[PDB]
């Protein structure tokens, strides 16, 4: 017994996203969830469900929901899905193996591209284990080898744990920068603050 | 909090170089980017490059490429950038910023500026 | 490369008196734009670092927005603080231009 809408426009169509390196994240609740208005437009390539369908995302009830965003290369778009391994999985973002949700995926080579540039965007490369589900990570300490401590960037093992893709519109498709919007729901009984606009 | 510390103004004759620097206080050098911005007597801002020291990349403008050279020392976190063969057009005050870009999600807007130094030839 | 015109050159405005800065790029820049404050003999201050995004301890009392070529910055009301000079950038691309900039006087 709801009747104001999701603030789905907020997420996908907002200028800024965050790097997957600190990945965003924003809570929805106690709103009518009409997904009709996503995957209709055309900008929104692919989109995947786990545990659910696209059709049927409108005629369902989630007690919570999570939008979380972030920006990869085309080719690691595979790594968003479950059971997955790499980088983006292992050390940045990692889905749990039960994830019920969708995953929203779409080139933005237009926005988050420029001629030798585009380093707003980082992501993980070394770590000492991989990230639990949904596990988040700000730190950026360097990764000392071990045979003699380190205070900055330095040789063999003490690399600076994080990059930059710095897209380029002369990158290929693969290269390019993808917008990502991830959604996580809960399908358990009463209470549930998020439900399709049925009668 | 971040704040940029820039070194003293200079004046020389035509043709020299300068060897202005700006100093990072605060927080870690590891989480710094700096570009340099002209602004000549009484005209609007002019970007000329940016630099980032971690990564080791840095850019020019198509006016300043082969003349300006930007470099950084991490023992010192002094933001170094170079100007060769001075020509009377080069007078300007010249600002060490911070940019926002090298940082999660952020763009290249200069969110903190140092106090500038003072560039004329004569 | 990218340029930006920035017009009026100078606008002149009394106390409360809303003001409306006009920044126009020659080629489309998705939102990519932000705008700066000037005092004199002072560095630029960054007031509006997206199309419409205040910086944190900015006054709400500035305000902007646009998308594509056509961009503008506007002044709810003219506190004496606000005489300056402000700017817009275009960071859409790796040259980043600034535009002519606009002189407020009371």
């Amino acid at each position: 017994n709801i009747t104001n809408l999701c603030p789905f426009d907020e997420v996908f169509n907002a200028t800024r996203f965050a790097s997957v390196y600190a990945w965003n994240r924003k809570r929805i609740s106690n709103c009518v969830a009409d997904y009709s208005v996503l995957y209709n437009l055309a900008p929104f390539f692919t989109f995947k469900c786990y545990g659910v369908s696209p059709t049927k995302l409108n005629d369902l009830c989630f007690t919570n929901v999570y939008a979380d965003s972030f920006v990869i290369r085309g080719d690691e778009v595979r790594q968003i899905a479950p059971g997955q391994t790499g980088n983006i999985a292992d050390y940045n973002y990692k889905l749990p193996d039960d994830f019920t949700g969708c995953v929203i995926a779409w080139n933005s080579n237009k926005l988050d591209s420029k001629v030798s540039g585009n380093y707003n965007y980082l992501y993980r490369l070394f770590r000492k284990s991989n990230l639990k589900p949904f596990e988040r990570d700000i730190s950026t300490e360097i990764y000392q080898a071990g045979n003699k401590p380190c205070n900055g960037v330095a040789g063999f093992n003490c690399y600076f744990p994080l990059r930059s893709y710095s897209f380029r519109p002369t990158y290929g498709v693969g290269h390019q920068p993808y917008r990502v919007v991830v959604l996580s729901f809960e399908l358990l009984h009463a209470p549930a603050t998020v439900c399709g606009p049925k009668k | 909090q971040v704040q940029l510390v820039q070194s003293g103004a200079e004046v020389k004759k035509p043709g020299s170089s300068v060897k202005v620097s700006c100093k990072a206080s605060g927080g870690t050098f590891s989480s710094y980017a700096i570009s340099w911005v002209r602004q000549a007597p009484g005209q609007g801002l002019e970007w000329m490059g940016r630099i980032i020291p971690i990564f080791g990349t840095a850019n020019y403008a198509q006016k300043f490429q082969g003349r300006v050279t930007i470099t950084a020392d991490e023992s010192t976190s002094t933001a170094y950038m170079e100007l060769s063969s001075l020509r009377s057009e080069d007078t300007a005050v010249y600002y060490c910023a911070s940019l926002a870009s090298y940082s999660s999600g952020w763009e290249d807007v200069f969110d903190i500026w140092g106090q500038g130094t003072m560039v004329t030839v004569s | 490369d990218i340029q930006m015109t920035q017009s009026p050159s100078s606008l002149s405005a009394s106390v409360g008196d809303r003001v409306t800065i006009t920044c126009r790029a020659s080629q489309g820049i998705s939102s990519w734009l932000a705008w700066y404050q000037q005092k004199p003999g002072k560095a630029p201050k960054l007031l509006i670092y997206d199309a419409s995004n205040l910086e944190t301890g900015v006054p709400s009392r500035f305000s902007g927005s646009g998308s594509g070529t056509d961009f503008t910055f506007t002044i709810s009301s003219l506190q004496p603080e606000d005489i300056a000079t402000y700017y817009c950038q275009q960071y859409d691309n790796l040259p980043l231009t600034f535009g002519g900039g606009t002189k407020v006087e009371i």
